[PDB]
C-alpha cells in the first residue's frame, strides 16, 4: 500500500528517507540471527509489486520510494533464500522489463537538463527503476545453489534454472533484441553475459539462443519468420560463440544451418532501404530540416491570434517582452489547438515549441501531439506531455512518422488565462532531395556476421563450419547479393572471406560459386529470389574472390580453373554470335589472365598447359580482332 | 537486392496506372488471394515488420498504403 | 471491409490480453470499434456488449513524464464509441448496454479499481 | 555612483525618446500605407459593384474594360497589402524595441522615461488599431461586395447555362 | 521573510538557489520564535523568470520545531505564479521546512517571499 | 512611398546610433563596477596574504584585525559584485535592444545601419569579454591566494590538533 500510492507521485525525501530508515533497521536487527527471512520478505515484496497489475507494472506509487527500496534491496545478501521466490521474482522482473521495453512510449520528451540514456541504448524516472530491477536479477542469478537446489547456498547456480526456464530466457533474449547500440539494455546484456558465465554447460546457454533463433516474433513459426537480431544481442551471441567448444556445440546443434537458413530467409524478407540510383536520379533532377516555415498554421478557435509568426525560421530575441503569439483562454477552455499543414508529407522526427521565455507563466501546462500521415485524420501520438516549467519543448518521435499535418493541442497554463508561444519547428526529412539526409536489426547482415565469425574465429574448425554451411540452398547466391550491396554494417572484405571459405571447402560449390559470380547469381512467394542484381558484375571484391579461387592450391583447383576457362570460351563463343556471357566483365577477363600467369610462375601440380588448347587461343584472337 | 527508393516509384506507378485506365483496374484483377495476403502481410505481418523496424521503412509503408487506398478508391 | 464474428471475437480477445497498448493504439482501437458497431454481421453491437472482453478492454483503457489525461481526441473517440453502442442498442436491447455501463462502473469502482486508486485518464 | 547611474538613466531616456521617434515614424508610415491599401480596397469594392451591374452581355464592351480595371485594382491593392504588411512587421519591431527600452528604463530607475514610453506605446497602438479597424471594415466590405458579385455571376451565368442547355435542345435533338 | 513583498516586476529574484547536478531538493526551514496555529503557507516565486520556480514543494511542519513531519505528498508547483498551500486542519507549528524540487528546466531556483499565515494562542493575533 | 521608407530608414539609423551610445555607456558603467570589483579582488588577495603571514597563535589585534579588514573587503567586493551584476543584467538588456534594432534596420533596409550596429555590438561585447577576462584573472589569483591561505591555515590547524592530542595523552592515560 505504501509503495502503491494535484500532487506529485513522489513522497519527498523525508517520507522516502523514513522507508529506507525503516528497512535499514529491519536489516540490522535481523543480521545476526536470521537475515534470510528479510531477503525473502524483500523478494516477496518485490515480487508482489512486480506481478501483473502490481505497482511497478502499472507505474503507480512513489517512484523515489520504490527506487530507494530497489536500491536498498541491491545491497542485501540473498543467501539461504528459497529458490521458489527467486524464480518468481526473476520471472516477474524479466516479464516486467520485457514489458517495459516493448511498451516504451512512442514519443520522447526530456528537459534540456536531463541527459540520461534511453532504455533502448547499450554500451553507454521509470528507466532507473527498470535498470534497478535488472541489477537485482543479475545479483540473483549469480547465487550458488544449496545441495538440494531449493535454497541459495552459503557449484551449480540459479542461472541453470533460469537457462532451463524457456519462458524466462525467451523474454530476456527477445527483450535484448529490441535494444540498440548505464541503461536497461546494458542490464539485459549484463544479465545475459552473467548467464553465459555461470551456465553449467555450453549447451545450456546455447539452447535458449538457438531456440530463439529458430522462431520468429514471440516464438512464432513460418517460412519467412526469423528472430529479431540487434547489435547488443548479436554482440552477445558472438561472445557466446567465442570459444572452440561453444562453436563446436553450436555446430552440433544445427546452429550453422540455422543461421545460414535464416540469412537466406531473412534476406528474402527485407527490402533495401539504402538509397539507390533512383534516389540519384531524383538528385540529378534537383541533421533534419525545419519544414514549419513552409507550412500553414491554423487554429480551431475563431478568436485566436494568427500564429504564422511561430512558423518563422528565425526565432524572436529571447528577452522579447511580447510573446510572438498569445491565446486568451475562455473560462471553460482547457485545450487550444494549432494545426500545421505541410505542403507535402515529411518524415517527422521532432517537434520543437518555444514558449515565450519572458513570461513562462503562459507556457502550456501540457501538449498533446497528433500526427496525420495523410494530413486529414489526426491520431494522438501519445498521452499529453507535461510541459509546465519548460523553457523549451522538444518532442522527439522515437520512430519517425510520415506526417503531412501536425495538430498541437496545448493545455491551459496552470496559473494563467493566456498562452504565449514564440516558435514551432517541425523537423524531419523529405522522401528525396537535399533535405532527405541499427543495420543488424533492419538487414540480414547480422546472420552473415554470425556466419563470418563461425568461419574465421577459430581456424582449426573453419573446415567443419564451411562443410556444415555449404549445403544450404541459395546461401552463396545470398552472400553474393550481400557482397554487392551498399555497406550495411559489414565491410566487404569480411563478406569476401565467407564466400571464399564456402566456395573452397569443396569443388562442387566452387563451380557454383564461379557460375554465380560470372554466369547466373539468381536464386535456384516464400522462395528466395535475389532478382535485384545484374549477372557477372565485377567489383574489387568479386575480382579478388575469383583470383583467390583460381590461385588457391587444392584438389579442386584444376576443375575451378577449367570452369573459368570454360566461361572464357563460352564468353568468346557468345561474343562471336546468360547475361554474364553477353556482357563479360573486362576486369574478370584480366583476372582470368592473372590467374593463368601466376599459376604458371607458381609451378602448380596439375597440367595447366594441357588446358590451354589451340582452339581456345584462336577464339581469343578472333574475338580481340573483332 | 532491391531498394526501397525504387519501391516508392513502383507503388506510385502501380497506383497511377490502376487509376488511369477507363475501366479502372480493381485490386482483385491485379492479385489473387495468396498475393494479396502477402501484400498486406508486408504492411502488418510480423515476419516483415518488427515494431520500430518496418518493411521498406516508413516511406515504403506509406507508399504501399497509398497505392492500396488509391486502387480501392478507383474501385469505389 | 466487413469482419466476421470470429474476427471481432479475436480482436477483443487480443485487446483483452494485449499488454502494450499505447495511446495511439487505443485511439485506433476505439475508432475501429466505433466503425465495427456500424458493420452488418445478431447485430455487431450486441456481440460486442455481450462479450466480457469488451469490459476488460474498456477497464484497461480507463485504468491507464506524461499527464494522466488522454487529451480531447482520445477522450472524444471513447465518447463516440459509447454513443455508437447506445444508438445501435436503443431499438433492440438497451438493458444490456445499461447493465454493461453499471458493470463497467462497478468494476472501476471496486477496491483496487480505477476510481478507487485515482488512476487512468 | 549616483552621478554614473543618473547619466545612465538619461542615456536610457535618450534611447527611449529615439525609439519613440522611430516608433512614431513607423506608425505614421504604417498608417499611410494602411490608408492607401484601404483606398484600393474600397475602390476595388466599388469596381466589383459596377462589374456586378455589368454582368451578362448587357455591355460586354464595358464588362471587359471594368474587368481589366478590376485587374489593375487587384494588383494595386495586393501590392499595397504586402507593402503595408512589411511596414506593420517593422511597426511591431519598433513596438518590441520601445518595450525593451521601457524594460531598460525600469532597470535603471528612469521610471519617468519608462512610463512615458509605455504611454506612447499605448497611444500609438490604439491609433494603429484604429486605422486597422478601418482597414478591416474596408476588407469586410470588399469581401461582401465580392460575395454578392459571386452570387450574381453564378446566378446569371447559371440561368444562362440552363438556357444554353435548353437552346441546344431546341435544335436537331 | 520581509513583510513587504518586492515589486511585482522586480527583475532579479530576491533569492536564488544554484542546484548541484546531483541535487533534486533544496530545503528552507523557517523557525518561529514561538508556536503558532499555522493555517497557510504562501511562497512567491520570481515572476520575471518562472523557469526557476520549483517544480514541486514538500511542506513539513514541526509543532515542537524539532521533529519535522511532511504534511502531504509534494504539491506540483511548476507553472504557478503563486504558491498557496492551505492546511485543511490548522496545525501548531514552531518550524516549517519547505523542500523545493529542482525546476524542470532550470538549474537555479528563484524565490521572492515566503508567508506563514496563521494565529497565536492569545493576543491581538489570536483572531460547523 | 519614397519619403516614408527613406525617413523610416533614417529613424532606424537614429535608433541604432542611440542604442549604440547607450550600450556603450552601459558597458562603461559595467566596466567601472567590474573594475571596482577587480580592485576589491586584488585587495582581498593581498589581505589573504597578510592573514596567511599572521597565521598561528599571535596578536589577535593583528591577526583578527586583518581578518576584520578582510571582512570589510569581502563586503565591498560582494556589494560591488551585486551592483555590477545589476549593471550586467541591464547590459544584456542593452545588447538585446541593439540586436532588435539591427533586425529593425534589416526590415527597413538600413542594412548600413544594421551592419554598423552589428559592428558596435561586436566591439562592445569583445571589450566586455576582455574586462571579463581581467575579472577572471583577478579572481583566479584571488583563488590562488585562498589556496595558499588554506594550505597554511590547515597546516597550522593540523599541527595544533596533533599537539593537543599529545597533550591530552600526557594526562590520565
Amino acid at each position: 500500500k505504501f509503495l502503491s500510492g494535484q500532487h506529485s507521485p513522489q513522497v519527498g525525501p523525508t517520507a522516502t528517507q523514513a522507508m529506507q530508515e525503516f528497512l535499514t533497521r529491519l536489516q540490522v536487527h535481523l543480521s545476526s540471527t536470521c537475515p534470510q527471512i528479510f531477503s525473502e520478505f524483500l523478494l516477496k515484496l518485490i515480487h508482489i509489486l512486480s506481478t501483473e497489475r502490481g505497482a511497478f507494472q502499472t507505474g503507480q506509487g512513489p517512484l523515489d520510494a520504490q527506487v530507494k527500496l530497489l536500491e536498498f534491496t541491491l545491497e542485501q545478501n540473498f543467501e539461504v533464500v528459497s529458490v521458489s521466490t527467486i524464480s518468481a521474482v526473476i520471472e516477474s522482473v524479466t516479464f516486467l522489463v520485457h514489458h517495459y521495453i516493448t511498451c516504451s512510449d512512442k514519443v520522447m520528451s526530456r528537459s534540456g537538463s536531463d541527459s540520461s540514456v534511453g532504455a533502448r541504448a547499450c554500451f553507454g524516472t521509470r528507466d532507473q527503476l527498470m535498470f534497478d530491477l535488472l541489477k537485482l536479477v543479475n545479483i540473483l542469478v549469480q547465487l550458488p545453489l544449496s545441495g538440494n537446489r531449493e535454497y541459495s547456498a552459503r557449484p551449480a547456480y540459479v542461472a541453470d534454472l533460469v537457462l532451463a526456464n524457456q519462458q524466462i530466457m525467451s523474454q530476456i533474449l527477445s527483450a535484448l533484441g529490441l535494444c540498440n547500440s548505464i541503461s536497461v539494455g546494458d542490464g539485459l546484456f549484463t544479465i545475459l553475459t552473467t548467464l553465459s558465465k555461470k551456465a553449467s554447460t555450453v549447451h545450456m546457454m546455447l539452447q535458449p539462443i538457438l531456440t530463439y533463433m529458430a522462431c520468429g516474433y514471440m516464438g512464432r513459426q513460418g517460412s519467412l519468420a526469423t528472430c529479431q537480431l540487434s547489435e547488443p544481442l548479436l554482440w552477445f551471441i558472438l561472445r557466446v560463440l567465442d570459444t572452440s567448444d561453444a562453436l563446436k556445440a553450436f555446430h552440433d546443434m544445427g546452429g550453422v544451418q540455422l543461421i545460414c537458413n535464416n540469412m537466406v530467409t531473412s534476406t528474402r524478407a527485407i527490402v533495401n532501404t539504402a538509397r539507390s540510383m533512383v534516389s540519384t536520379i531524383m538528385k540529378f533532377l534537383d541533421g533534419i530540416h525545419n519544414f514549419a516555415p513552409l507550412g500553414t498554421i491554423t487554429s480551431s478557435s475563431p478568436t485566436a491570434q494568427p500564429a504564422e509568426v511561430l512558423l518563422q525560421a528565425t526565432p524572436p530575441h529571447r528577452r522579447a517582452r511580447s510573446a510572438a503569439w498569445s491565446y486568451i483562454f475562455l473560462p471553460e477552455e482547457a485545450w487550444c489547438d494549432l494545426t500545421i499543414h505541410l505542403p507535402a508529407a515529411v518524415l517527422l522526427k521532432e517537434i520543437h515549441i518555444q514558449p515565450h521565455l519572458a513570461s513562462l507563466a503562459t507556457c502550456p501546462s501540457s501538449v498533446s501531439v497528433e500526427v496525420s500521415a495523410d494530413g486529414v485524420n489526426m491520431l494522438p501520438l501519445s498521452t499529453p506531455v507535461v510541459t509546465s516549467g519548460l523553457t523549451y519543448i522538444k518532442i522527439q518521435l522515437v520512430k519517425a512518422e510520415v506526417a503531412s499535418a501536425v495538430c498541437l493541442r496545448l493545455h491551459r497554463p496552470r496559473d494563467a488565462s493566456t498562452l504565449g508561444l514564440s516558435q514551432i519547428k517541425l523537423l524531419g526529412l523529405t522522401a528525396f532531395g537535399t533535405t532527405s539526409s541499427d543495420q543488424v536489426s533492419k538487414t540480414s547482415i547480422g546472420w552473415l556476421r554470425l556466419l563470418h565469425h563461425c568461419l574465421t574465429h577459430i581456424s582449426d574448425l573453419e573446415g567443419m563450419m564451411a562443410s556444415a554451411a555449404a549445403p544450404t540452398a541459395n546461401l552463396l547466391q545470398t552472400c553474393a547479393a550481400l557482397l554487392m550491396s551498399p555497406y550495411c554494417g559489414m565491410h566487404s572484405p569480411n563478406i569476401e572471406v565467407v564466400l571464399v571459405k564456402i566456395g573452397l571447402q569443396s569443388t562442387r560449390i566452387g563451380l557454383k560459386l564461379i557460375d554465380i559470380l560470372l554466369r547466373n547469381c539468381a536464386a535456384s512467394l516464400n522462395s528466395p529470389l535475389l532478382f535485384g542484381r545484374l549477372n557477372g558484375l565485377s567489383s574489387d571484391s568479386t575480382i579478388d574472390i575469383l583470383y583467390q579461387l583460381g590461385t588457391t592450391q587444392d584438389p579442386g583447383t584444376k576443375d575451378r580453373i577449367q570452369a573459368l576457362l570454360k566461361w572464357v570460351s563460352d564468353s568468346a563463343r557468345v561474343a562471336a554470335m546468360e547475361y554474364g556471357l553477353l556482357m563479360p566483365s573486362p576486369s574478370h577477363l584480366h583476372c582470368v589472365a592473372a590467374i593463368l600467369w601466376h599459376s604458371y610462375e607458381l609451378l602448380v601440380e596439375y597440367d595447366l598447359p594441357a588446358l590451354l588448347d589451340q582452339e581456345l587461343f584462336e577464339l581469343l584472337f578472333n574475338w580481340s580482332m573483332s | 537486392t532491391c531498394h526501397a527508393d525504387l519501391l516508392l516509384f513502383v507503388c506510385k506507378v502501380l497506383a497511377r496506372i490502376a487509376n488511369a485506365t477507363r475501366p479502372t483496374i480493381h485490386l482483385c484483377e491485379i492479385v489473387n488471394e495468396p498475393q494479396l495476403e502477402r501484400l498486406l502481410l508486408l504492411l502488418v505481418g510480423t515476419d516483415f515488420n518488427r515494431g520500430d523496424i518496418s518493411w521498406g521503412g516508413a516511406w515504403a509503408q506509406y507508399s504501399l498504403t497509398c497505392m492500396l487506398q488509391d486502387i480501392l478508391a478507383g474501385e469505389l | 471491409i466487413s469482419l466476421n464474428q470470429a474476427s471481432i471475437t479475436s480482436f477483443l480477445t487480443v485487446l483483452a490480453w494485449y499488454p502494450n497498448t499505447l495511446l495511439r493504439t487505443w485511439c485506433l482501437v476505439l475508432h475501429s470499434l466505433t466503425l465495427m458497431t456500424n458493420m452488418q454481421l445478431e447485430s455487431t453491437a450486441h456481440l460486442l456488449v455481450s462479450d466480457p472482453n469488451l469490459i476488460h478492454v474498456l477497464v484497461k483503457f480507463l485504468s491507464g513524464q506524461h499527464s494522466p489525461q488522454v487529451g480531447p481526441t482520445a477522450t472524444q473517440a471513447m465518447q463516440e464509441f459509447l454513443t455508437r453502442l447506445q444508438v445501435h442498442l436503443s431499438s433492440t436491447c438497451p438493458q444490456i448496454f445499461s447493465e454493461f455501463l453499471l458493470k463497467l462502473i462497478h468494476i472501476l469502482s471496486t477496491e483496487r479499481g480505477a476510481f478507487q486508486t485515482g488512476q487512468g485518464p | 555612483s549616483l552621478s554614473s547611474e543618473a547619466l545612465m538613466r538619461r542615456a536610457v531616456s535618450l534611447v527611449t525618446d529615439s525609439t519613440s521617434t522611430f516608433l512614431s515614424q513607423t506608425t505614421y508610415a504604417l498608417i499611410e500605407a494602411i490608408t492607401e491599401y484601404t483606398k484600393a480596397v474600397y475602390t476595388l469594392t466599388s469596381l466589383y459593384r459596377q462589374y456586378t451591374s455589368l454582368l451578362g452581355k448587357m455591355n460586354s464592351e464595358e464588362e471587359d474594360e471594368v474587368w481589366q480595371v478590376i485587374i489593375g485594382a487587384r494588383a494595386e491593392m495586393t501590392s499595397k497589402h504586402q507593402e503595408y504588411l512589411k511596414l506593420e512587421t517593422t511597426w511591431m519591431t519598433a513596438v518590441g524595441l520601445s518595450e525593451m527600452a521601457a524594460e531598460a528604463a525600469y532597470q535603471t530607475g528612469a521610471d519617468q522615461a519608462s512610463i512615458t514610453a509605455r504611454n506612447h506605446i499605448q497611444l500609438v497602438k490604439l491609433q494603429v488599431e484604429e486605422v486597422h479597424q478601418l482597414s478591416r471594415k474596408a476588407e469586410t466590405k470588399l469581401a461582401e461586395a465580392q460575395i454578392e458579385e459571386l452570387r450574381q455571376k453564378t446566378q446569371e451565368e447559371g440561368e444562362e447555362r440552363a438556357e444554353s442547355e435548353q437552346e441546344a435542345y431546341l435544335r436537331e435533338d
